[PDB]
This record gives C-alpha cells, structure tokens and sequence, in this order.
RNA sequence: CCGGCGUCUUUUGACGAACAACUGCCCUAUCAGCCAGCGAUGGCCGUGUAGUGGACUGCCAUGGCGUUGACGGGAGCGGGGGAUUAGGGUUCGAUUCCGGAGAGGGAGCCUGAGAAAUAGCUACCACUUCUACGGAGGGCAGCAGGCGCGCAAAUUGCCCAAUGU
RNA sequence: CAUCCAAAAUCGAGUAACAAUUGGAGGACAAGUCUGGUGCCAGCACCCGCGGUAAUUCCAGCUCCAAAAGCGUAUAUUAAUGC
RNA sequence: CCAGAGGGCGCCCGUGAUUUUUUACUGUGACUAAAAAAGUGUGACCAAAGCAGUCAUUCGACUUGAAUUAGAAAGCAUGGGAU
C-alpha cells in the first residue's frame, strides 16, 4: 500500500457539450493557436477559475484584513510574471478581467512564432519538439511551457540545433 | 445540577440540563443527564434545590460524585 | 397575540410606504423600536417621529418622506458574526451598496457597517433598504 | 477465567451489554484464601506487579497491640467470638479483618508490671495513668478481646489492635 | 509495548519526508518525552551530515566519538530534548540544542565554558529517606541537597564539569523567561503576571520586548535568567521575537534579489 | 408551514424523518426489500444459463415480433426474460450456453413495446455480442 | 595504580499497560414499558484484584431508567478523511495513519514487566494430514501460490543497498 | 528515464504502410433536400417516436459531426432537485 | 546601623454580606497528531509532484529554506453588558 503521492485533475469538460455557441469559441482557438485538442483549452480554464475564486473572496473583505493583505500581493505578483497583467494593475478586479486567450498567448508555442523564430504556430510546435529551441539556455521541448515576461526576450535556439 | 429525588440512603439523584445545538436547523434542543451521587449525611437538600458536586474515586457502580455544597 | 414587537411595527410602515402615505401610526412602543427608527432617521429615510404618552404604553407616530422601500424584521434573531456579515448582506438584501442590516451587540444597536468597524458580531434585529 | 467487570451485568436502564471482546488477564479474580486456626501454612501466588502475595491459611498467632500506650507484643489466637459478616464464619473460626477474637493476654500482664534505678521510673509511670475497668478484669483473668486490623488473606500475617472502652462496650453487649 | 513508529505519526520537527522510507526511529526512553525529543540518528544524518545513511550513524556512535552531558555514549538511540549540550571532540564543536523561534529545533554554538553550564527546571521537590531532600527535574535528574528556597517550577544552574548545583533562579516576578511547547516555542519575554486557577491549569501572561502581549500555561514556562543582561546562556538565531506574515514574505523576496 | 422558534429543533427533525417515507427516492436507497427484489442483488451484472428461446409479442401502436430469451440465474435461482439487442444474433445464443445479462435504461419501468423486460443480453460466453454482430470475433463452440 | 563493561536490592522520571468520566453519533413505535428467584438501584461490614468498584459473598434498605424515545429489532468496526455542492447541504469510509477487536468455531492455562498469545500450550466441536493401523499430527484473515466463490481483482520473481526493528 | 550517434572512430521516415479509434447525423443534441436494400417484416428506439414499397430514425456505402489514445455500455451514488 | 506617623503593594489564613452569583451570545486569547485541503517561496525542462535547493567559485556561503491559515459540537481563560 503506502503511497503518499497526490493525484489531481487539471482539466474538466464544461456542462452541455453540444452547445453550438461553445463549439464556435473552441475551434476558433484550437485552429488559430495550433492547439492539439480541446483538452488544452480546458486545462487553462480550470487554473483561471481557481485564481478567480480566491480573488473574488479577497475582494469581499474589509480593508486591513490578513487574508486580503498577504494573499492579495501574491495573486498580483504572479500575473506580473508571465505578463498576463502589467505593473499598473493592483485592484484584484484586473485579475478578474483575465480570460482564456491571454493564457494561451504566453504558451511557448505561440511565443516562439510571435518572436519571429517560426512561420506558423503549427510550425513552431514542431520547432519545440524537435529539440531546437531554448528559453534562455535551457532546452524546453514542451509547447505548454509558460514563458516569463523577462525570458521571452532571450528565447534564441538550442545549442543542439543545426539551425543554431 | 438540581435534585431530581432525595430517595435512597446517603445517595441522591441529580439532574443536569443543558443545550445541544444542531447546525442544519440552526436551533437548540434540551437534553438532560439523570445521574446518581452519594450525598454526605451532613446535607439533605430538598427537591428543586441546586447542588454542586465534585470528582471522586468510584463509590458504587453508578456513583462517582459527592456533594461539596448545596445552595 | 404578538410574539415580536418589531413585526407589529414594521408591517405598518411597509404597507403605508407601498400606499405612499406620509405618516403612519404604531400601536405599541418599546425602547428597542425607538433605536431602530433613530438609525434610519440619521441616514435619511424618515423625517421625524413623536412618541406620545398614555401612561400605560406609548403610541409612536412617524413621518415618512417616502424614501424607504421596505423595513423588515428578522424574527428568530439568528447569530451573525464577523465572517458571517458577508452571508446575510448578500442573501436577504438586493445589494451590498445600500443594503442596511441592523444588529444588536452589547455595545448598542447599530448598522452592520459600524459593527464591522468596532469588530463585534451579535444577534440580528432587522433590516431596511 | 474469573473476571471483575461490568460487561456481564445489566445497565441502569435494565438493558444488557453486548460483547465484542474476549476477557483480559488484566481483569482477574482469584478464589478466596481461608485463614482459620491451626498450624501455619503459607502458599504464595505470583501477581501482576512481578511480586508475590501470600495466602494465609490457618494462622494461630498474631502480633497484637495495646492502644494508648503505644506498644505491642505477640500472643496466641485462641477463638473468634464475633464477626459482622456472618455467624457461619465465627463457628469455623475464620480470621478476616474486623473479626473480634480472643488472645492469650499473657505478655500484656507481664509488660504492665514493668510499666533501684528502675523502681522510681515505675512510680512516675503509675502517676497520670489509669485503665478502663472492663479491660483490667479480663486482663487479670488472662483473656482479652481484640480486633484483627490487618487483612490476613493477602499478607499471611494477622496483626490486631486491642479494644478500648468506647468500642469494647459495644461488642461486649452484642454477645 | 511499542517498538515501531511510522514517519507521519513521528514529529515533523525532525523534518522527515512523506516519501522515502516508511518507518522512523522510536528512541529508547530517557530524559525526555517522545514528542519533545529528537533522536541521535536524525541529528547526525539529516542536519550535521556526518552520515548519509542509518548504518553510518551506528558506526560513529557505537564506537563512541560523541558525548552528551559530557558523558560519552555508546547508544545508537538516545533522546536529545532541550538545554542539552552535545560535543563531538573530533570536530571540537559544542552544540547546545534549544527551541528556535517558529517551532524549530535550534542548534546553537557556544564557547567551551558555557558548554559546562546547563539549566534544569524542577518539577517536584520531596524529602526522601534519611531526611535527605531531593529536587526531581524535567530531565529526570536528581539533585541531592537542593537549597531550602527551592520551589516547583524553578531553574537550577547545573555544572556538568563536576556535578553539583550553584545558585538557583526563581519563576518569581518579572524575569527573562522562554516558552517550551504550546506553539509559542522559543519566544522570550518578561513575566507580566501569573494568574491562578486552582484545580486547573494556571495561565500566565508574558510580554515580549517591543510589546505584543500573549498568554501561555505556567507548565510551559522555563526560566533563563534574572534579566536579559544577566542571561547565563545563548539565544538562538532569532532573539525570541516573532514577526507578522507580511514581513516574512517581504524579507524572503528582498534577499532572493541577490 | 414551519416553526421558527429557537428550541423548535426536534419537531423539525421528526417531521422530515416522517415525510421522507412519502418519498420513493428515499425508500429505493435505504430499504433492503428493493435490493432483495432486484435479480442481480443490486450488482452491476450477473450470469445465467440459457433455458429456452421465447418469442415475445409487442404492444398495440407498434406491431412487431421481438426475440427474447428465458434465462435462469446462477446466483439466486430466479428466472428472468431478456432481449437480444442486435439484428440477427438470435443464432449466436443457443440453449445451455452461459450468458451475461444487464439492465437497460430506466430500470423501474419496462422498455416500450416489450412489456416486463428491462434486461438486455450484453455478452454471450464472455465474448462481446456486438463483436460477433459487426464481425471481428467468431463465436466459440469450443 | 588506573580504565571500560556486567549484576542484586532500593529510589522516580521516561516508554507503555490497566481503569473511570464530561460532550457528541444511522433507521425503526405495525418495538412502550424496562430492571430484582440466581444483583436490579443504594447503604453497612468484609472478600478479591496491581488498584478503585455489586467486581463478589453476607446483612439491611426499595430503589434505578423512560416520549428530551428507554427496551427490542434491522443495517454498520470507529475517527482523521474521500466524492459532489455558489451557499446551506447530500452521500461515502472494507482499505496506507491513529484507536479497538480477531487468527476455523469456543473455553481454560503457563511463562513473562507486559498475553488470556495461537507460525505457545490444554480440552471439546466442525474439518483435515500421515501410519507395515501400536500410534503421530495439521490451523495462510503473514508473502507467493492452489481450490471454491462471484459481475470482479497480479509473480510459487530479486534484494537486505535503502528505511526500521 | 536521461545523454548520445564521434571526441580520431558508432544507426535510421515520404503513401512519412511508422496508415486512430469508439459512438452519432428526425426531435431533445453538435452533423445528410443524400444513393442502394428492406417494406408495420427484419429491426431501431433511455423518452418522444420510426418501419404498412414516397424510410431525414431500420439494413449497407459515401459524406459530415463530437471526443480523442481514448471512446461506448451496465449498476450504484452525487449534482441537476426550491421533486 | 532610625524612635514615631499613617501607611503602600506582594503572600497565607481567619471573620463578615441586608441575599454574593450564573448562562447563551459576542470580541480577544489559551490548549489541540501527521497525511488530506486552502496557502507562501522555488523553472523537479513544464506539469500531477516534491521540500527542496541556490550561488559565488573551490579547499564554503546564504546564519540557507522547509512560512502560514482553517479544522463541527464540548471543555479553558478574560473583556463586553444590548438581547
């Protein structure tokens, strides 16, 4: 017996999957950003809902409450990192204005293309997985790696690369 | 606790009453412990009087208490 | 009979307000009913009120400016707390902006807003919009 | 085996306990030891404390004490007059705590006569001393009534104190 | 009789992990209780790092190279609780275990003549045979012939160089005092007041430096010295002052920018 | 209505405990008569030995003939009917062959145009019957 | 001349053992009265136990509990916790940690600081294995594995290197 | 698992045969004004309903849809339930 | 190494109350296993995870980190004095 390692789901399917409204706004993403399947669109959704739950709960509180103070700075800090929000943001209402694209946008697959190192998102997903990209000096072969605001300006190529 | 009955020789019967709370209905209930005690021959409180009782070593099957004082 | 003094008072006010009437009569009086009225008269929802003396029980009389929309009573006087201000304020009121729940405390009789400020919860009393 | 437990007994509600557990060796009665008169015989038993306790059978001697003067001497146990618990016990002359008994009384006599350098100590002790009448009559004859104030069934030694006026007067009248 | 212990049911003030292994050592009984102690093997291996494995700790200790109370030990498992001086003469280092602020075992490093000093709290006093008085301590040490002024819950300065007891220190009045257990561990302050509740636990109110009062049980008081400038022994890494959650996080960031 | 008193609690509790016995969605859980009644013992599936092939009619609005199988249950020695739920797979069931049996859809009401039958035959001889239908495997007579 | 081990008895901290109690716990009244010859409730004196106690003997008293659900029956090892829920809740807990109980079914016992131990003992009952039949044994709900069972679940593998004892 | 195809010296895709499936397309519910076969039969259908030679639902092919290395089916339980 | 004066705290005990006095509720504080959950830090390549590690640049430094919160009743202490 005697396993003390956690399991958790990171993705879940929204209720009523045959809504033609939802289908539109799925394909629109998965085609454009070159995503493999719908599973990816959902994976980000979950983590965003999570973040937005605590932010809502903090916002409710009166000023000068410990929950508000401490954990408010943290939520904000980690949206400054990854470039989801800028450093002119502080409210914890900005945090609730985050939506699904702004996450996907900062995945390595898109960041590679946008920085000029590929000709398509589909093409940049290959460039990742053929082990010919880096994220500063560290070879990353995962397209779902979220890239820091600092470290999207040091992408370069792998040192194992015939293209570098 | 009060005095439920004075019956028995050097033994009284005390009744505690308190309130338990239930979360779902957000409302209390009345629940009583009818307990037996060994009343010292010093005291002899009437029914309805209030008693104070301490924690002593076993003294019978049911009796664990003793009468310190009476109000 | 009546088992809540507040309920007898604030069903006269509510009905009268829905008919637009500019004064209302209130059959009993209590120390409590006074305090409730006082609150709302500060915040601007009542013009004035008189307490009249029959030397048995008084008859309050109130002047409505028509600025109220309801005055309720939370009858069992359920226990609200420093976290649970949030709960009540959402559930029984149409807003968090202009909803006023009034509570009892050892300190006195006050709005939820002032309750939080002094950091004491207590048992609820009534509410108004 | 034998056990000491509330879990074979009725509750205050008149209901019955139900079991789920086989009896412990922690809870543990043993058969009563029978101390009588006759030749001393002592059979130990080992106990839970890692030590022995001694089962008095047939003790005919005890270490007896005279109250008030803070003394004691051995003497022989002769008879049992009385007991609270039963009459049956008394007839078999079983010895268990708070039996009134009868003793040789000889050493006490001897002692009390001792109670030139010697001689003036006596006169000082004679002064500011007296004795109950019902005591002295018996003590003259050479018999006495005493109580056994140690439990002989778990130590295999029978020690007792000698009755004095207040209590003596009660047990006397019960005979 | 218990002879096995599982990592989770063991203290995590020993800082074991959920994964890696299944068992933790259950130490032999000694001066200190199961929860408040830390076993030899844990120290040597996981902290000092003179061993990488269980077997290596046996190698060092069985042989002997390690002393506690100044006595050499051939014991593999032995408790080390509080105010214990441990000395490895091979390194030439003297550790004094204590309670650090934030509930952590402190290992503090002392001048050599301080490592002959020790402080033991008294629990009971009683007269034993021959009229010989005895103070029995919280480490189970028997101080023969204690001072006639000794009381329950006072400290006795204890020379380990040769065994005896010099002048005491009382729990009376405001004095510099520190907490043991109760999750106010290692926090140091003056006694402001001592409340009494007879037949129940006696609350005491402590006031640490830079204010911020608080309450802890009498049982958890352990005296240090007369005054903060009369202390006989060293303090751990933090002085016995706690800080707010916000300030913890702030300082962690500030240093991480180096 | 209801009672709003502070000590009203016990009346509320006892009221609910009474009125849940007017729910059939309470009984279906808590009561073991329901469990007993169910031919699987409330288990997911059970196996049985085919007795006889029984042709079964259909109800008035849709006239058809339906192919059904009279099966006996190993577990409890009860008899039951079940439907063959593929086209032309009556063949692949033969007498005295072990067979599995499942429920189908709503399990408190019988399925339309087959009265009394809530039971469909998933597997014959642990082979997937669907697999035989849409050819992958062939039936063993081995 | 000194050092390190080892042991008797006494003493008390620690590691535990054994009792007791404050508060809390699913359904059912088409289960409403339950308890005392042979202990039910209590007092008195003893007996026994490591110890308190109707734990038990003798004597005396007539109590104890109940619609705020006793008593009886059904389902169930208990808790930490799992699932699901905006909130309130709803439902699960055989199972890694903690606590209890058990080793085919029952009872009795020795030894030991600690056991009513079961890869310890004694007996009976249900099974079950050897025997040139005079006798002698066996207890997997320990790991693999086999039979049976059911809708349903792994290798007769390697190692004490790690983690503990 | 990782690192590598020499550091002097070490492999390899083009139908990239190294070839993705499981359930659906009348309504509820995302997707057929299809073509052949069957004709209240065979069968489908949780439910509403399809089939009596003119089948958007059956039995086949093509076409398209949803999820995807996972997808159907059964039973229990929770949400859906302010039933 | 202060006669007197009222004393002023601390400690223990004795005596005195016309009738002392409590509780729910609330604020604050004590006392409370880990795993699990909420949560802080951290590029295990990311991720479920883990409690690790990171840096100069060598014959170590960070006084290295491993925060913190919640966790039903019931019990504990002390403010408040409306209901």
């Amino acid at each position: 017996m005697r396993n003390y390692n956690n399991f958790n789901r990171v993705w879940k399917a929204p209720r009523r999957p045959f809504e033609k409204e939802r289908l539109d706004r799925e394909m629109k993403l998965c085609g454009q950003y070159g995503l493999r399947c719908k599973r990816e669109i959902w994976r980000v959704n979950m983590t965003l809902s999570k973040m937005r739950r605590t932010a809502r709960l903090l916002l409710t509180l009166p000023e000068n409450h410990p929950r508000r103070q401490l954990e408010g700075s943290a939520i904000m800090r980690r949206c400054h990192d990854y470039g989801f929000l800028e450093e002119e943001k502080d409210k914890l209402d900005y945090v609730l204005s985050l939506t699904v694209p702004d996450i996907l946008e900062r995945r390595l697959q898109t960041v590679v293309f946008k920085h000029g190192l590929a000709k398509s998102v589909h093409h940049a997903r290959v460039l990742i997985l053929q082990r010919h990209i880096a994220v500063a000096k560290q070879i990353v072969t995962i397209p779902s790696f979220i890239v820091r605001v600092s470290s999207e300006h040091h992408i370069a190529f792998a040192d194992a690369s015939p293209f570098g | 606790g009060v005095v439920h009955s004075t019956k028995m020789k050097r033994s009284i019967v005390i009744r505690r009453d308190y309130l338990h709370f239930i979360r779902k209905y957000q409302r209390y209930q009345k629940r009583h412990r009818s307990l037996t005690v060994h009343c010292s021959p010093c005291f002899d409180p009437k029914p309805g009087d209030e008693v104070i009782v301490g924690q002593c070593r076993p003294l019978s099957k049911t009796i664990r208490y003793n009468v310190l004082e009476v109000v | 009979t009546m088992m809540s003094v507040l309920a007898n008072a604030l069903r006269c006010i509510a009905s009268a307000e829905r008919r637009g009437k500019r004064q209302v009569l209130i059959r009993p009086s209590s120390k409590v009913v006074v305090k409730f009225l006082q609150v709302m008269q500060k915040h601007g929802y009542i013009g004035e009120f008189e307490i009249i003396d029959d030397h048995r029980a008084g008859k309050i009389v109130v002047n409505l400016n028509g600025r109220l929309n309801k005055c309720g009573a939370i009858c069992p006087r359920f226990d609200c707390t420093t976290p649970d201000f949030e709960k009540w304020v959402k559930n029984i009121l149409p807003s968090r902006q202009f909803g006023f729940v009034v509570l009892t405390t050892s300190l006195g009789i006050m709005d939820h807003e002032e309750a939080r400020a002094r950091n004491t919860g207590g048992k609820v009393l009534g509410f108004f919009y | 085996g034998i056990v000491r437990s509330r879990l074979h007994k009725r509750k205050i509600t008149g209901g019955k306990t139900k079991i789920h557990r086989k009896r412990m060796k922690a809870e543990l009665g043993r058969l009563p030891a029978h101390t009588k008169l006759g030749a001393r015989r002592v059979s130990p038993v080992r106990a839970r404390g890692g030590n022995f306790k001694l089962r008095g059978l047939r003790l005919d001697t005890g270490n007896f004490a005279w109250s008030t003067e803070a003394i004691a001497q051995r003497a022989r146990i002769l008879d049992v007059v009385y007991n609270a618990t039963s009459n049956e016990l008394v007839r078999t002359k079983t010895l268990v705590k708070n039996c009134i008994v009868v003793v040789d009384a000889a050493p006490f006599k001897l002692w009390y006569a001792k109670h030139d350098e010697l001689k003036r100590k006596w006169m000082l002790r004679r002064e500011n001393h007296k004795i109950e009448k019902a005591v002295a009559d018996q003590l003259k004859e050479g018999r006495l009534l005493a109580r056994i104030t140690s439990r002989p069934g778990q130590t295999a030694r029978a020690d007792g104190a000698l009755l004095e006026g207040a209590e003596l007067q009660f047990y006397l009248k019960k005979l | 009789t218990k002879k096995h212990l599982k990592r989770l049911y063991a203290p995590k003030d020993w800082m074991l992990s959920k994964l890696t292994g299944v068992f933790a050592p259950r130490p032999r009984a000694g001066p200190h209780k199961l929860r408040e102690c830390m076993t030899l093997m844990i120290i040597i291996r996981n902290r000092l790092k003179y061993a990488l494995n269980a077997a290596e700790a046996q190698m060092i200790l069985r042989q002997g190279l390690v002393c506690v109370d100044g006595k050499p030990r051939k014991d593999t498992k032995y408790p080390v609780g509080f105010m214990d001086v441990v000395e490895i003469p091979r390194t030439g280092d003297r550790f004094r275990i204590l309670y650090d602020v934030k509930g952590r075992f402190a290992l503090v490093k002392v001048g050599e003549a301080e490592g002959n000093i020790k402080l033991l709290k008294v629990e009971n006093v009683y007269t034993s045979t021959g009229r010989i008085p005895v103070a029995m301590t919280h480490d189970g040490h028997r101080i023969r012939y204690p001072d006639p002024r000794t009381h329950r819950g006072d400290t006795l300065v204890y020379n380990l160089k040769e065994k005896k007891v010099v002048d005491l220190i009382k729990s009376s009045n405001g004095k510099v005092v520190m907490v043991t257990g109760g999750a106010n561990r290692g926090r140091i302050g003056e006694i402001m007041s001592i409340e009494r509740h007879p037949g129940a636990f006696d609350i005491a109110r402590l006031k640490d430096a830079a204010g911020h009062e608080f309450a802890t049980r009498a049982s958890n008081i352990f005296v240090i010295g007369k005054d903060m400038q009369s202390v006989p022994v060293t303090l751990p890494k933090q002085q016995g002052l706690r800080i707010n959650v916000i300030q913890e996080r702030e300082e962690k960031l500030i240093a991480a920018e180096a | 209505t209801k009672a709003n008193g502070q000590h009203a609690a016990r009346k509320l509790v006892r009221l609910r405990r009474k009125n849940r016995w007017a729910d059939k969605g309470w009984k279906k859980s808590h009561t073991f008569v329901a469990q007993k009644a169910n031919p699987f013992g409330g288990s997911s599936h059970a196996k049985g030995i085919v007795l006889e092939k029984i042709g079964v009619g259909a109800k008035q609005p849709n006239s058809a003939i339906r192919k059904c199988v009279r099966v006996q249950l190993i577990k409890n020695d009860k008899k039951i009917i079940a439907f063959v739920p593929n086209d032309g797979c009556l063949h692949f069931i033969e007498e005295n062959d072990e067979v599995l049996v499942s429920g189908f859809g709503r399990s408190g009401h019988a399925v339309g145009d087959i009265p009394g039958v809530r039971f469909k035959i998933v597997k014959v001889s642990n082979v997937g019957l669907y697999a035989l239908y849409r050819q992958k495997k062939e039936k063993p007579r081995n």
